[PDB]
């Protein structure tokens, strides 16, 4: 499992 | 049917300047804390909790009902738009099935203990769009957001720090938050997001609280945080993020190659040959040499590097970042007056077999000013002049390529005036061009693009 | 048959150190001027003429006959290897027909008044090779050459400046030269070659001389020059070039991105956010603003920029340049003794149905040193240790990829020694390694690659 | 027109 806040709104 | 958020939006719609609207919204966002105090003392320095004592403060911004509609009525995909996340045995998991995120799959994942995170709320909600579009203008940096919906008695995400400045807006429910100071000098104002951490990696929280709707929690990039739902309620929150890679070092990174190149073109000391034999005393293998040429080689590096300050094209780099910002920006949200005074509000439409209201033109007597203050930047590139603008940007980050138009040298002065004197009206006929042709064509080109407004509508019903 | 060049070469062959061979050759090249004077006072500063009073000085280096055999016996191609050039009525022309450059085509172009320029003499001539291979080692920069053959009563090339330091070796015939000081501050030590110029663009020559065989003319990059053959004799000359893009600035170019990256990793002032509103007072549009935030923003940039000197990885950039120089280098030219003491001189051959003389192996008692002093460089990359070397380079620039081998940590100290103590012999057994397995394998690996010699032939 | 000294030995 991976990612936290994605500011740009994409993966 | 009314709320503080609904009222502030109606209030913004009556504030004629976009710069002022932005300041006012950010004041509202952190109220009652004064922005000036916040920016001087807390921004990039401390975690900050604002206990609102008002569960309704954000009503109208985003709700779980909104999310449920969007899953039904929009083409929301796992991965691209929505994540399903769990944090369970010290382990972060991701449970996204590939494809469409229908209600039926999303809610069963929720029911099984998965948090749901919407990556681009602003693409689906006009209120979140307006929110971010207004706020970006007082950040000088893209404002993004994610929405995090977490089910009862669960944690959705591992403790971590992110690479942005974060404002958590508690929307519904309750959540227990733990926020930690940077663990080490190197983590203070981190450049990149951290890995998921374990509890053994954590120190003592500097802030531990149960957020409730209306509350705000802010913390700088590098502050570890984690969150949980207890006591059988869910949580929904929106994290507003900004200042991704907007540091002094990122400014330098762009400045330096240009400065060296300029130094080499303009000063022979930067063009002189290296020593023929520097490889005898410089290099890893020579790291302990007592050759004084080593000493001098180092000194020279530092003296030359120091002198680069003089060759740094600071304004040029400022304009390239401005231009990047223009590209990253959400497109603007127009007040009713702005709409009514611009190309967007022209009453021209099709009725009974024909277009009505054709043709009301700009003249030298038309008084104008830029549509808003944060939609355009004039940038010189390749000895040409280009006006970059936000008014055709998508609500999705970089879905459209950068938009611009060329401004001819004859028209450059008039355009600079326009941008530097918002929101003061100027007669087209008093714009600094030689002719009446150039006056009229700049103004008209700006108008038709949706960059300009008129003191009165050009066309009436 | 004996000439000063042939004698200095036979002399080099008796000088055990490659570093000394290189210094000695450069001394010969500019004799009787002292190298130390030349480097302190003339290099990168002044045009220099050396009137040799000895037409035979360069005999054996390269001749027009050498060129004639080359055209006949090697696959010399127009464009790739050989240009035909004219300068008449103020216009530079290039007249290369596509394909093979046979004698028949080259000589009728010569006849019709074209200069012939060979782009890589060293690929086709073992003497020019040696000449450049030795000299590169005292320049610390690639030594290149072109050969220029110009027919009587013609000029091959427009006035221009080049991007390198140039040494013109007059070989046969005579040529009238004009060399000019840089015309303006920005032309002094120019970064790139100029366009072909016209005579209305020129000032007064600082040096105007008829060169004769044996003479030398040196001038810095940025010095305009041009040359013509008069009277009735042709000209041949070899121009030795060096110091392409080897400036303080080229060093900084590579230093700076690393320095900022390190400053950002290790110091929070470089990680602090920009002002939210700097776009209000910075940019072209604000060039005249009196906002004191503007003056503070400039000052901070100059202070942060200054502080980067502290974070500059100077040795790592030194080693990257060393690595690039290793890649650019011509392969080494071995003395008879070096050959004989190395893998190259092992007498193992095929004799009547079989290999004869398998040599000894090396042992702890074998005394060793690097084959030469300028063939190898140890460079750390990605927490790995890589020995880059020149011994398998082509005589053609970058025709082969960069050649390297990995040195394990166990073996790094012993490799460092080897490279820092040339040319002193070291017993393999005394090499700083944990084991005698590491001692033996570093030496053996180095030897088989042609990187190491032995005090006595292994056979 | 065309090019002058080719230090690299190459076009
Ligand atoms: O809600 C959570 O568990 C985590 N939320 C965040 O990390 C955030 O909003 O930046
Ligand atoms: O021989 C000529 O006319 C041209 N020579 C040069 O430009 C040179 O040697 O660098
Ligand atoms: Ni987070
Ligand atoms: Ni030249």
């Amino acid at each position: 499992g991976g990612g936290n806040h994605q500011h740009i709104g994409k993966p | 049917w009314d709320s503080p958020l609904r009222r502030v939006l109606a209030e913004l719609n009556r504030i004629p300047s976009s710069r002022r609207r932005a300041a006012r919204l950010f004041e509202w966002l952190i109220a009652p804390m004064p922005p000036d105090h916040f920016y001087r003392r807390l921004w990039e320095r401390e975690a900050v909790l604002v206990r609102r004592q008002d569960h309704t403060y954000y009503q109208g911004l985003f709700s779980t009902a909104d999310l449920d509609s969007m899953l039904r009525n929009e083409e929301v995909q796992f991965g691209q738009h929505l994540d399903a996340a769990r944090y369970i045995n010290g382990r972060r998991e991701t449970l996204n099935p590939p494809g469409r995120a229908l209600p039926a799959a999303a809610w069963s994942l929720y029911q099984a203990g998965c948090s749901l995170r919407l990556l681009c709320p602003q693409a689906f909600s006009t209120t979140v769009w307006q929110f971010l579009a207004v706020l970006q203008e007082q950040f000088g940096s893209m404002a993004g957001s994610n929405v995090y919906l977490t089910p009862p008695n669960s944690q959705g995400f591992a403790p971590h720090y992110d690479d942005i400045e974060a404002f958590v807006l508690q929307l519904e429910g309750r959540k227990l938050w733990r926020v930690y100071r940077p663990r080490v000098p190197t983590e203070e104002l981190a450049l990149t997001s951290s890995p998921n951490f374990s509890q053994d990696d954590l120190g003592e929280p500097v802030l531990q609280t149960v957020l409730e709707p209306g509350d705000l929690l802010y913390f700088p990039r590098g502050f570890i945080h984690q969150a949980e739902c207890q006591d059988g309620v869910h949580s929904l929150h929106l994290t507003l993020s900004t200042y991704q890679r907007n540091t002094w070092g990122d400014f330098l990174e762009a400045i330096l190659p240009l400065a060296v190149q300029a130094a080499m073109e303009e000063n022979v000391e930067f063009r002189r040959g290296l020593p023929r034999d520097f490889m005898d005393y410089m290099g890893a293998q020579h790291s302990d040499s007592k050759d004084p040429r080593r000493t001098a080689f180092m000194e020279k590096v530092r003296v030359l590097v120091a002198r680069l300050g003089h060759f740094a094209p600071v304004d040029a780099v400022a304009d390239q970042r401005a231009k990047d910002f223009i590209h990253d920006s959400l497109p603007p949200v127009l007040t009713d007056r702005e709409r009514a005074l611009s190309v967007y509000g022209l009453p021209i439409r099709w009725e009974a077999g024909e277009p009505v209201n054709v043709g009301a033109q700009l003249t030298t007597e038309t008084e104008v000013h830029m549509l808003q203050d944060g939609i355009a930047r004039l940038v010189g590139e390749g000895g040409h002049l280009f006006l970059y603008y936000t008014v055709e940007n998508s609500r999705v980050y970089h879905l459209e390529e950068p938009k611009c138009l060329e401004i001819y040298p004859q028209q450059a002065d008039a355009m600079e005036l326009l941008l530097g004197s918002y929101p003061e009206f100027v007669r087209v006929g008093d714009l600094p061009c030689d002719s009446v042709e150039d006056q009229l064509s700049l103004a008209t080109t700006l108008y038709d693009k949706g960059l300009l407004l008129t003191k009165m509508p050009l066309a009436l019903n």
